[PDB]
């Protein structure tokens, strides 16, 4: 059940699993986040409404001067997108707010209002989001990478080991809020427990308990369990709770009933506790020595005196037992301490507690928060209440409360805003229990502690900071507040908020240039998480902790796609099915499980909600109904993974792909690659430059179509219909009768984007693929972009590789590319460089853009027209002129004998200095397009007038073609008027269309309908008169250029770089390479049938770097081209549709269980010929990533062709014509072309420009300056005895500004001497030391 | 050499040293002990027969392992 | 300079989008070119050790 578009070539699809969650729209992060940002949102939640409800209303100094909020608006831009890339504006959208300045009357708190002046005030231009989540800030398409930062809540950290040298670990616990004072708990190595408010001094941690209305009795009964001792007529009985005695010294005879069930000295093993439980002991009679070290909880005083016998939390010695014996107590309370489990911590910290009771504790808090402030009753009350208990001065965000209740094993995920007695006490219990053995510590990386921002929330915060810095000014201008003379816009300033928001979108560690050199690059750049930036941890502070992968990445961030090198792991790329949760933490799909069934309901899980479940594994064969095939299946429960019984799973992975990203899920046979290698593979697939004829992955992974379509490059049909008029520019879809709106149907039209620059200087082209008179279904591609083909992402080209050494040309990783790959121009990649030539305004005068140039005859000026700009199309080369420009330079200041010379030949020395924009030395191109911006203070020249006329012709053509469709829709609606009630069918197609307004009709509601539709027609008329007026006026106006520039002339060269020894190349699995000798055809190897193997890689790179996936891909490719050549023979020897059907059907079934059966008996006889003609280059093959095609499937798919099952053909060398012993592997591997081109990298500099502060080399153009002869190189030269080369390496070649010119004079005059002198850098050092008062001089002898 | 080759060497180093630590722990050589090195209880047959020459009863082992779980 | 800044804040919301020298040359009654030169001159110099 396929469409008519999908049948262009139906990708053979292995992969055994059924997909149950189709791939989400890959750009959900950017789009949905910026959608939450900018929208009138009738609820106080996120969006701009959040910021405005936060900072407004502004009340003055209580003076009945208020400025409140009403509602805002997003006026449409003045320049739309492509206009805004041409000209250079920020694709903004002017903001508007309805602020409402109210002024209450004095002698009135809320008495009668005296003025409510309601006026709408401008502020800022928020740069809107394109349809592809890519803003346009200054002409270039920029992208704001999602950030990943610590969620405000609670954290229990270790800081294990190194401190204190005893090895003993500390267990600190931090309560970070959204906004307010922190709170920390920590152990000392002496094991007492201490607190600290915001990172200030430590404190005896019981002081905060006491400050919260806790005296020692209830402290000890919160942080401890009770053991009562009894004095029942003889010597110190004890309560026996049976499980109190696991792992403890038996320092006494544990008898019972006068029977000995446990004996002294031993240890109470589980046997003993078992037997005491079975033998029912409850009150054991132990000696006094065992109470001698116990601790007494409650307070005891002589009941006859009221004098304090034992304070709370004192150790009972024998004397105190005696003393309270004579007071009439048979109950005694003792803390159940223990070295293992119920440790003494709060008790011994009370030992450390200097203070005694509540008021003293509040005093100490007041003296630790701020010194010098004398303590006080109410000062202490206010300070302590306002640390953690002030709704104004402290608020966990609701995210804060949610983490704080999920990390305590609480109940409600949402609740209060400030802390409480119970929140603090639960923190402390959790802390002590962490240290007691039960419980564990949340390591940093755990994605339950990495809330994900994105464009929306970050821009919201920047607008927030803007609002605070402006409400300062608002309250200030309200200080002087005249009641009714300042409207609600002189209080504000617009440029503040615009400054903040532009600073974010244009200067950030996030808002960065789109890696727009390959559709996979954009859609793997917009899906991106970053841990750097403002508010995240940067490298120095942190640090190795967050580089790591952590088992909560399984389906939430890709593990095998992260930028290797300087910052690994800080650029985690988001998974395939991942999402941002409601609160923010990354979440992912999982299929629900009933009693024992695998439901098809996908259910989302965040990070903190997972471990309490037990998730199955997607690689589980299930039994045609939703029951597993076994009773025990692999699963993963809490980090660990293991076998579980069938009746225990709760969640199955949505699909085998979800562990990866869109980066590494395109690598076919990813499953057989060492993870570093898939890392480098994805990170070299993000850089493939779009070739000239982008072919297709001959072996793909299923996700490639979704990446091509969901990225913006393909030209996706908005509505299904017939194709009326294709063309290299535009595609005209005639919408069908059912997908067609009721009024003014019309037809959809797509203006493609022909040749044009992207940021990385490549060609972002679009070519139609659906030809004239041809159906298209909704949601289908019309026009392939760069590196797409038929809507299947084709980054590089497939080609014939043969693994074999072949004379050292591929030594380390080098590659040997036969000239059949470069003759065809199949890696010939097109690069569209932009050269600008401004025309500035110096003190001497304005630069000219004349065609009149000195010291260059007609020679270099043959390509220039009458005005100094080159023609569109002249094939400039290295060193020619594109824009003739001359600057007036007075004071020629003639010299000696040069003056004699001018006398000798009378040649008038000109007043003008040539500065024309000449092509960079080396490129060789075609000037595809010249644009001339002009300050509107200059008379536009002749060529700019040509350009204005031409663009205006174009825009007139376009907008008139638009008006035609529109009026056709309105005539349609007119017929829809007549069709009901008195339509005259054939009396309306004969006569002219324009004379339908005067068509007869009875004066019912339908005559008034005709009148109304005539009104609509004339409105459209005047509308497009005035709209073409506005188009002509946008074109005709001057530009608004930088300060002091007359006119800029942009010239778009279009180089075509082919391929040449040095151009890096690479497969997908991470086999790099540097194509190293572009061999003839004859020389290459050739299999017994004749075909020369185009590339020749190296065998020594498959075992050493375990990326055997490239050998399996090579074999699947060889089988694929086997099928291809079989269809080619069946089609060239032209057979029929019948043989083709039987053979393609044999290819598409092919054995093992698959989810792809197509049944070509429904393809019409003429579709299968088209299907063949698209397969005649070779049958594509899918292979979902961790669910690929196992080897034996490949072997049978080879045997379906006629290749040898071994995969290894016997090759004959091309030069000697004699068989390679030991057959080689040959196949069709898909190889990219990385854009580390050679001619971008090559560089050489003999005498260029120079610096200005130190006479060193400095060039610009391609760092047109010498290589850095750094320090380690100087160590090298000193290691050799060579010292002359060093002396000239930093005296003659580099700095000594007489040494270098004398060296050049000597070199030209054929005397290789050198006259060093002394470096100008050291002379600067003498001056910089001497400006300080340090007289450094050089002795002279 | 490449940047993944060096990472392979480091991964070999890391897992080899970890595994060889944990094989250094387990004894596999008899020194028949017959009752604890701390508590004195008899070590049962099954435990002394799995791990030959193990000085400590089961409970003493769990207890020392738990005091060491907080890393000394 | 301070006149241009006051009138530029005021024009930035009076006209809505942002001002042009042709228009400051008629709000301010200056000769339409002193505005250009003033706007070229009135800016600070970049700290030459700025980090790129
Ligand atoms: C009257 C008709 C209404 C829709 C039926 C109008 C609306 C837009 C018109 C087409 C566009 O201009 C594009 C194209 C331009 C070519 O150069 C000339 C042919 C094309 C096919 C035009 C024919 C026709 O005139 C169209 C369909
Ligand atoms: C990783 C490193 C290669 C990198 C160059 C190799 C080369 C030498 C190796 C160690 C030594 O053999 C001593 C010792 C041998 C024991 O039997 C097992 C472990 C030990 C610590 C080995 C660890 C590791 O395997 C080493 C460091
Ligand atoms: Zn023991």
């Amino acid at each position: 059940v396929y469409s008519y578009t999908e049948k262009k070539r139906i990708r053979k699809d292995f992969g055994k699993r059924p997909q149950v969650l189709d791939v989400p729209y890959l750009l959900s992060i950017q789009l949905d986040s910026f959608q939450k940002f900018i929208e009138q949102d009738p609820e106080g939640q996120y969006g701009l409404e959040a910021a405005f409800r936060s900072v407004f209303p502004i009340q003055s100094y209580s003076g009945n001067s208020e400025l409140q909020y009403v509602s805002y608006r997003l006026g449409e831009p003045v320049f739309d997108v492509q206009e805004c890339q041409i000209r250079g504006v920020t694709y903004s959208a002017p903001l508007r707010v309805k602020l409402r300045l109210v002024i209450y009357e004095r002698e009135a708190p809320e008495g009668t209002v005296k003025d409510i002046k309601e006026q709408e005030v401008y502020m800022g231009e928020i740069p809107l989001m394109t349809d592809n989540g890519t803003f346009v800030i200054n002409g270039t398409e920029r992208v704001i990478v999602s950030q990943l930062h610590r969620s405000p809540g609670v954290f229990f950290d270790s800081d294990k080991g190194k401190t204190h040298s005893s090895g003993k670990v500390l267990y600190n616990a931090r309560i970070i809020p959204y906004r307010g004072s922190w709170l920390d708990f920590e152990f000392d190595p002496k094991d007492n427990l201490f607190v600290r408010i915001d990172r200030r001094r430590k404190l005896p941690a019981t002081i905060i308990l006491r400050a919260l209305n806790y005296t020692t009795e209830q402290i000890l009964d919160l942080f401890f369990e009770k053991v009562i001792f009894e004095i029942r007529d003889n010597k110190l009985q004890m309560e026996l709770v049976p499980e109190r005695l696991r792992g403890e010294t038996a320092s006494f005879d544990i008898e019972a009933n006068g029977k000995v069930y446990v004996e002294k000295g031993r240890r109470i093993t589980a046997r003993h506790i078992r037997q005491l439980e079975k033998d029912d002991v409850k009150l054991i009679e132990v000696p006094v020595e065992y109470i001698a070290g116990k601790v007494v909880a409650k307070d005891y005083i002589d009941e006859s005196t009221g004098e304090l016998i034992c304070a709370a939390n004192m150790e009972l010695s024998l004397d105190l037992l005696a003393k309270l014996s004579q007071s009439g107590h048979k109950r005694i309370e003792t803390l159940f301490t223990n070295d293992l489990d119920h440790g003494p911590y709060i008790s011994e910290t009370l030992r450390v507690d200097p203070t005694n009771d509540r008021l003293s504790a509040l005093v100490e808090i007041y003296r630790m928060m701020r010194p010098g402030e004398p303590p006080t009753r109410e000062a202490a009350e206010s300070l302590f209440e306002n640390l953690f208990f002030s709704e104004d001065r402290y608020d966990l965000s609701a995210v804060g409360r949610m983490k704080f209740n999920r990390s305590l094993l609480r109940e409600e995920i949402e609740g209060s805003g400030i802390l409480s007695k119970d929140d603090i006490i639960d923190v402390m219990k959790k802390l002590i229990d962490i240290r007691n053995g039960k419980g564990e510590v949340d390591d940093i990386d755990h994605l339950g502690n990495r809330r994900i921002r994105s464009v929306g929330e970050m821009a919201e915060n920047q607008f927030r900071v803007g609002l605070v810095r402006v409400e300062r000014a608002v309250k200030e201008r309200l200080s002087l507040g005249d009641l009714d003379t300042l409207m609600p816009q002189d209080m504000i300033n617009a440029k503040p908020i615009s400054a903040a928001v532009k600073e974010f979108f244009g200067s950030s560690q996030l808002s960065q240039f789109m890696d727009q050199n390959n559709p996979l690059s954009e859609i793997t750049h917009k899906r991106r998480i970053s841990a750097l930036g403002p508010g995240g941890l940067t490298r120095e502070r942190a640090g190795f902790e967050v580089r790591d992968v952590h088992p909560t990445h399984y389906g939430r961030v890709c593990p095998i796609e992260t930028p290797e090198g300087p910052n690994i792991g800080l650029i985690n790329s988001l998974s395939v099915y991942a999402q941002t949760n409601e609160y923010g933490f990354l979440e992912t799909p999982y299929r629900k499980v009933t009693d024992g069934v695998v439901t098809d309901e996908i259910h989302y899980l965040s990070a903190i909600e997972e471990g309490n479940y037990v998730i199955a594994q997607a690689n589980s064969n299930l039994d045609e109904e939703g029951h597993f095939v076994e009773d025990l299946v692999t699963c993963r429960s809490k980090g660990e993974s293991s076998l579980f019984s069938r009746d225990q799973v709760d969640y199955m992975d949505v699909s085998t792909q979800q562990v990866v990203s869109v980066g590494a899920s395109l690598i076919p046979f990813l499953e057989h690659d060492d993870a570093n290698r898939a890392l480098m593979g994805a990170n070299m697939q993000r850089q493939a430059v779009p070739t000239l004829r982008a072919d297709k992955p001959l072996v793909g992974t299923g996700m490639e179509r979704a990446v091509a379509v969901d990225s913006g490059v393909t030209a996706v049909a908005k509505r299904g219909g017939v194709v009326q008029y294709v063309d290299a520019s535009r595609i005209v879809i005639k919408v069908n009768e059912d997908e067609m709106y009721p009024g003014e149907a019309g037809i959809d039209i797509y203006n493609l984007t022909k040749y044009t620059r992207s940021n990385q200087n490549t060609c972002i082209n679009q070519m139609p693929c659906v030809s004239l008179g041809e159906p298209v279904e909704r949601g289908d591609v019309l026009a392939d972009g760069p590196s797409t083909d038929l809507g299947e992402l084709a980054l590089g080209q497939n080609m014939r590789v043969a693994f074999m050494p072949w004379n050292g040309y591929n030594f380390e990783d080098s590659i040997l590319v036969s000239e059949r790959v470069v003759q065809e121009d199949r890696f010939t990649t097109i690069h569209i460089q932009e050269l600008a030539c401004v025309s500035r305004d110096t003190k001497l005068g304005p630069e000219e853009i004349t065609a009149d140039i000195p010291n260059v005859g007609e020679a270099a000026l043959s390509k220039l027209d009458e005005s100094g700009i080159v023609y569109i199309g002249a094939e400039v080369t290295g060193g020619d002129i594109l824009v003739g420009k001359v600057t007036p330079k007075g004071e020629t200041q003639l010299t000696p004998e040069e003056k004699l010379l001018r006398a000798i030949f009378g040649e008038k020395a000109s007043d003008v200095k040539d500065s024309s924009l000449r092509v960079p030395n080396g490129v060789s191109g075609t000037v595809i397009d010249v644009q001339v911006f002009t300050r509107d203070g200059v008379e536009k020249d002749k060529r700019a007038l040509e350009i204005e006329e031409m663009q205006l012709k174009q825009a007139k053509k376009d907008l008139s073609e638009e008006l035609q469709i529109l009026e056709a829709g309105l005539f349609s609606r007119i017929r829809a008027v007549l069709v009901a009630g008195g339509v005259e069918a054939e009396k309306l197609d004969k006569l002219p269309r324009d004379r339908w307004l005067e068509l007869g009709l009875t004066d019912e509601e339908k005559q008034n309908q005709l009148e109304q539709l005539a009104e609509q027609y004339d409105e459209l008329k005047h509308e497009f008169e005035k709209k073409l007026e506005a188009k002509r006026r946008k074109i005709t106006q001057g530009d608004d250029l930088a300060p002091g520039v007359l006119k800029i002339v942009k010239v778009y060269l279009a180089v075509k770089r082919r391929i040449q020894p040095g151009d890096k190349m690479a497969g997908r699995h991470g086999n790099k390479g540097v194509i190293s000798k572009i061999n003839p055809i004859e020389d290459m190897p050739y299999d017994e049938n004749g075909t020369p193997v185009d590339i020749v890689l190296n065998p020594l790179g498959v075992p050493s770097r375990m990326n055997i996936g490239q050998i399996l891909e090579t074999h699947l490719g060889m089988a694929a081209k086997g099928i291809g050549d079989k269809i080619n023979a069946m089609l060239k020897q032209q057979q029929e549709v019948a043989k083709l059907r039987e053979f393609i059907q044999r290819a598409y079934d092919l054995g093992a269980d698959v989810r792809q059966k197509v049944d070509l008996s429904t393809f019409s006889d003429e579709e299968v010929m088209r299907l063949a003609e698209n397969l005649r280059k070779g049958m594509p093959i899918a292979t979902p990533v961790f669910d690929g095609a196992k080897e034996a499937e490949i072997k049978e798919l080879l045997k379906l062709g006629d290749l040898p099952t071994s995969g290894q053909i016997r090759l004959y060398d091309g030069r000697t014509g004699e068989q390679f012993e030991r057959p080689v592997t040959v196949g069709y591997m898909y190889m990219l072309k990385l854009n580390h081109l050679v001619d971008d990298k090559m560089h050489a500099r003999s005498t260029g420009s120079y610096s200005l502060v130190t006479q060193q080399p400095l060039g610009g153009k391609a760092q047109f300056g010498g290589q850095r002869f750094g320090e380690m190189e100087v160590w090298a030269l000193e290691a050799y005895g060579a010292a002359y080369t060093l002396q000239e390496m930093l005296t003659v070649k580099s700095d000594d500004v007489n040494g270098r010119t004398k060296m050049y004079k000597n070199i030209v005059d054929g005397n290789h001497q050198m006259e060093p002198g002394m470096p100008e850098s050291f002379n600067v050092l003498l001056k910089e030391i001497r400006s300080l008062g340090i007289n450094i001089e050089l002795e002279d002898e | 050499s490449d940047e993944a080759d060096e990472a392979y060497s480091v991964t070999e180093q890391l897992t080899m040293t970890g595994i060889n630590r944990i094989r250094q722990k387990i004894n596999a050589h008899g020194i028949p002990v017959y009752l604890c090195e701390a508590c004195g209880n008899p070590i049962p047959e099954a435990r002394r027969k799995i791990f030959p020459g193990v000085t400590l009863c089961v409970e003493c082992q769990a207890y020392q392992e738990r005091q060491r779980k907080h890393y000394a | 300079i301070n006149k241009l800044n006051r009138i530029s804040r005021q024009m930035l919301q009076e006209m809505g989008r942002e001002p042009t020298p042709e228009e400051l040359a008629e709000r301010m009654l200056m000769p339409e070119d002193k505005i250009r030169k003033v706007l070229k001159i009135a800016k600070e110099p970049i700290s030459m050790e700025t980090p790129i």
